RNA sequence: GAGCUGUAAGUAAGCUUUGAUCCAGAGAUUUCCGAAUGGGGAAACCCAGCAUGAGUUAUGUCAUGUUAUCGAUAUGUGAAUACAUAGCAUAUCAGAAGGCACACCCGGAGAACUGAAACAUCUUAGUACCCGGAGGAAGAGAAAGAAAAUUCGAUUCCCUUAGUAGCGGCGAGCGAAACGGGAAGAGCCCAAACCAACGUUGGGGUUGUAGGACACUCUAGUUACAAAGGACGACAUUAGACGAAUCAUCUGGAAAGAUGAAUCAAAGAAGGUAAUAAUCCUGUAGUCGAAAAUGUUGUCUCUCUUGAGUGGAUCCUGAGUACGACGGAGCACGUGAAAUUCCGUCGGAAUCUGGGAGGACCAUCUCCUAAGGCUAAAUACUCUCUAGUGACCGAUAGUGAACCAGUACCGUGAGGGAAAGGUGAAAAGCACCCCGGAAGGGGAGUGAAAUAGAACCUGAAACCGUGUGCU
RNA sequence: UGAGUAGCGAAAGACGGGUGAGAAUCCCGUCCACCGAUUGACUAAGGUUUCCAGAGGAAGGCUCGUCCGCUCUGGGUUAGUCGGGUCCUAAGCUGAGGCCGACAGGCGUAGGCGAUGGAUAACAGGUUGAUAUUCCUGUACCACCUAUAAUCGUAUCG
C-alpha cells in the first residue's frame, strides 16, 4: 500500500521506467500524484482574472496499480509484506527482509 | 477528542450557561449582520454544549 | 345477536328446497325465551331457550 | 430565553424607522407576551409594544428541483427607553 | 492506521499520529400528527382543570408532572323495598385496543358469467369477495378404529391401489378408501366410587388380554404436553488480520497481446488496472481473531417423587346425553335399500347378564369402550437477512419504474399512469485572435482521434436539399 | 402530403419627440374616439405570491417586441375594538350507559359539536416603490390588577 511520500518506479504508461516521490494520493478512487509524470496542459480561468497568462501544466493522478515501491539495499521494484517484528505493524520488501 | 466535562455537576450548570448563551447567541447576531469570520467556530461551540448535556443526562 | 344463556343455542342456515329441488337459502333459529332467573346479584331478564327450561329450573 | 433567532436588515424597517423600531426573527410557537420578555433580559431596556406578522412558505428553483421555502415569523419592537439592540 | 467535512464539483473557515473521517456492540437524546387516550377538530391545529416552581408591587404569559373509555380485583358502598342486590366516589395493575407478508392455516357467511352445443336438478364452486381469531407453523391426534389373516395397534405427509369401486336429467361430469412400500415416531392428565377437613381444599384414583374404590403381608427430575422459578461450559452470530510466484524485446496514445527465456500452485473462482494478466492491484485455497451483546447446546446444582401380584357378598366408570320422527347439511355417495358423523324443533334409554360398531334390518360370531381436556416431529408458505447458481433479459427487452417513479400528468373522489441509460484511459471541458448586441461560427491549442465539444460511442430508412454525365 | 392553403377570437386611431444592433406594436406629449345602473369605486367565495424595484429577450404571447400576469436576483402583509376562537344556539352530525342484530354493525337518552342568525369596546386625518379602522399624530371607550380617599358592616356576592 502506497502512502505518501514514498519513491516509487512507473511500471507501466507513457511514463514507464522513471522514477519520483508520491506527493499526494486520492484513496477513495485509488488514484496517487507522482512528482514527474502525466503533465496536462489546461487553459486555466478565461473568465476570472488571475491575472490569466497564457497555459499552465501540472502533474495529472495515475493509477495506484502502476506504480511500485523500491528496495534500500537493491533499487529495484519489489512487493511488500508484514512481518509484525514490532509492536506496530511493520512493513517489509520482498527479495529481502529489510524495511521498506 | 476535547471533552469538557471533567469538572463537577455544580459548575457544569454554568458552562451551558455561557457556552450557548453568551457564546453560541453572538456568533449567529455576527453571522447575519455579515461581521464574522472563521465561521467553524459555530460548530465547535455546537459540540460543546451537547458533550455537557450528555454526561449529566448520564449521571442521573 | 340472541343467543341462549345456559348453553351455546344460536341459529344455523341450511336450504329451502322446492318440489323441482331449487335452492334458497334460509335460517333455523332457536325457541328463545325470556325469563327471569336468580343471579348472585339482582335477578336479570336473559334469552332462555325452552329446552334448558325443562327438566326442573329456578325462575 | 433564546426566543430571537436573527436581526432583519432590508431597505424597509432598516435605516427607515429603525433608530426607534427593531425587526427580528424568532420561532414559529411564540406569542408576544414571550417576545417582550426576552429582549429585556438579552439588552436592560424596556418596551413599549410589540407587533408580530407572518409568512407562507415561496416557491424556489422553477425548473428541475421545485421546492419550497421555510415560513417564518417576524417581530417588530418599540423601545421608550435605551437602543442599539443591534450593530 | 492518514487523511477527511454524503450525493456534488465550487468558494470559505477548520479538525487529525496527543490516533480524525470511517466499520461492528451497547447506551443517551428523540419537536408535531397518527389506536391518539384532558376537551374539541376540516390529521400535523385550537382551547382548558389540578400539583409545587420561574417572572412581577400585582393580574397577563411560560416550564415540568398529571386528568379518555372499557375490563378485573380491593375499599366508601346508607335506592324506589324497611334490612338489602342497582346508581355513584376515589385509589391500584408493560390488563385490553391499533398495525403489517393482500403468502401459508382454522372458522362464520357465500355469487355469477361459464359447461351441459337451449335450460331449471347438476356443473363452474364451497371457488372469488367480505368478516373474526390466531401461529411460526396451523389443524389433526392416544381407538365406542381398521379387518375376517394363525391379525394389526394414536395422528399428519409422500408413492401405489386407480381413473378401479361407486355416484349421476345414469346426461355433462364428479370420484374414493383399506391392504402394501417409505419419511417421522414419547404419551399422559381430570369426573365419579373413597378418606381426613370447611356446595367446598387436600389425598386417593383413570380402564376392555376389564379397571378402580374396598380387603389381606409387602415393599427415577424428561420445564415441548406430563407441576413449574433460578446461579450453572463449549460451539455459533454480529466488526476484521495475514496470505505463494516475471522480467525483457517489437507494434501502439497506452501491453495484459505477439516473439523469448523463467517462476508458483491445498491458490488456473472473479473483478479491476490506458487493449486479452495464475505471478501489477483488490482477492482466492488454507490458517488465525472478540472487548460487548444475542443464540444453540451441554456436566453438576435446584424443584418435584415408594413400585407391583392377589381382590366383584357390596359400590364407581361422563344424561335431557345416546337414540327416534320431522326439515336441512356433510361424508366420492343428488333421499335412494343409506349405514357411519352434525345443526334447529319435539319426544326420549340402559347401568358389565351393561353399551357401541362390522353399509337397511334380525340372529350368532369377532373387535372396541361415546357423551371432559392437553400433546413435540415428519407438512405448507416468504414482506425479509446472509452466501451463491442460470444452454434467463440486455434499455419498444427485464419489475409499471437501470432513471431521484407510483413521480410529471389525468379525475370531486375511489382510482388510473407514462417518457428519459453510453464524451474520453484521464476534463486534459477549446488560453488568445477575428465577424457579431447576443446566439452561433472561422482559425490557433488540448487529445491517439473534436464529423469524440456535454442536443457529446457506432449513426440505418422514410424525408428535406446543393452540384453534375445522358435525356 | 393537402400548402405557403384556412385561420390569426366582437371594437378608432393619428403624429411629434425619446430609448436602442433592430420600433405600426415599449416610454413621454398632444389631438381624436368608446363606456358611464357602468368597460368606474368597494367586498364574499375561489385562486395561492400572479403584488413592488432593478436587470434579461432563448422558450411562452396566435405578428413584432428594447415590453409583460414570462426569466433572474433582492424585497413586501404590523390590530384589546375591524372579521373568526377563549360567548349562545337552527337544521344536521355524533353519542357514556342503553335497545337491536350471522359478523361488520344499526338506532338512540343525558351530554357535546355545528352560522348563512342572536349577542359584543374607535373614529377623523397624515404617510411608502409595495401595508392601513393595524404604523405615526389628535381626542376617546372597554374587561381586569394593585396601591390611596368619601363612606363602613344586614353593607356585600348569589
Amino acid at each position: 500500500h502506497i502512502k505518501k511520500g514514498d519513491n516509487v518506479k512507473v511500471i507501466a504508461g507513457k511514463d514507464k521506467g522513471k522514477e519520483g516521490k508520491v506527493i499526494a494520493t486520492l484513496p477513495k478512487k485509488d488514484r496517487v500524484v507522482v512528482e514527474g509524470v502525466n503533465i496536462m496542459k489546461k487553459h486555466q480561468k478565461p473568465t476570472q482574472l488571475n491575472p490569466e497568462s497564457g497555459i499552465l501544466e501540472t502533474e495529472a493522478a495515475i493509477h495506484v496499480s502502476n506504480v511500485q515501491l523500491l528496495d534500500p539495499k537493491t533499487n529495484e521494484p519489489t512487493r511488500v509484506g508484514y512481518k509484525f517484528v514490532d509492536g506496530k505493524k511493520v512493513r517489509i520488501a520482498k527479495k529481502s527482509g529489510e524495511e521498506i | 477528542k476535547a471533552k469538557e466535562i471533567r469538572n463537577l455537576t455544580t459548575s457544569e450548570i454554568e458552562e451551558q450557561i455561557k457556552s450557548s448563551k453568551e457564546e453560541l447567541f453572538n456568533l449567529r447576531f455576527q453571522l447575519a449582520t455579515g461581521q464574522l469570520e472563521e465561521t467553524a467556530r459555530i460548530r465547535t461551540v455546537r459540540k460543546t454544549i451537547a458533550r455537557l448535556k450528555t454526561v449529566a443526562r448520564e449521571r442521573e | 345477536g340472541k343467543q341462549c344463556f345456559v348453553t351455546g343455542r344460536k341459529a344455523s342456515t341450511g336450504n329451502r328446497r322446492s318440489h323441482a329441488l331449487n335452492s334458497t337459502k334460509r335460517r333455523w333459529n332457536a325457541n328463545l325465551q325470556k325469563v327471569r332467573i336468580l343471579v348472585d346479584g339482582k335477578p336479570k331478564k336473559v334469552w332462555v331457550s325452552a329446552r334448558a327450561l325443562k327438566s326442573g329450573k329456578v325462575t | 430565553r433564546d426566543i430571537l433567532k436573527r436581526p432583519v436588515i432590508t431597505e424597509k424597517s432598516s435605516e427607515a424607522m429603525a433608530e426607534d423600531k427593531y425587526t427580528f426573527d424568532v420561532d414559529t410557537r411564540v406569542n408576544k407576551t414571550q417576545v417582550k420578555m426576552a429582549v429585556e433580559e438579552i439588552f436592560n431596556v424596556k418596551v413599549a409594544s410589540v407587533n408580530i406578522m407572518n409568512y407562507k412558505p415561496k416557491k424556489k428553483r422553477m425548473g428541475r428541483y421545485q421546492g419550497y421555502t421555510n415560513k417564518r415569523r417576524k417581530a417588530i419592537v418599540t423601545l421608550k427607553e435605551g437602543s442599539d439592540d443591534l450593530f
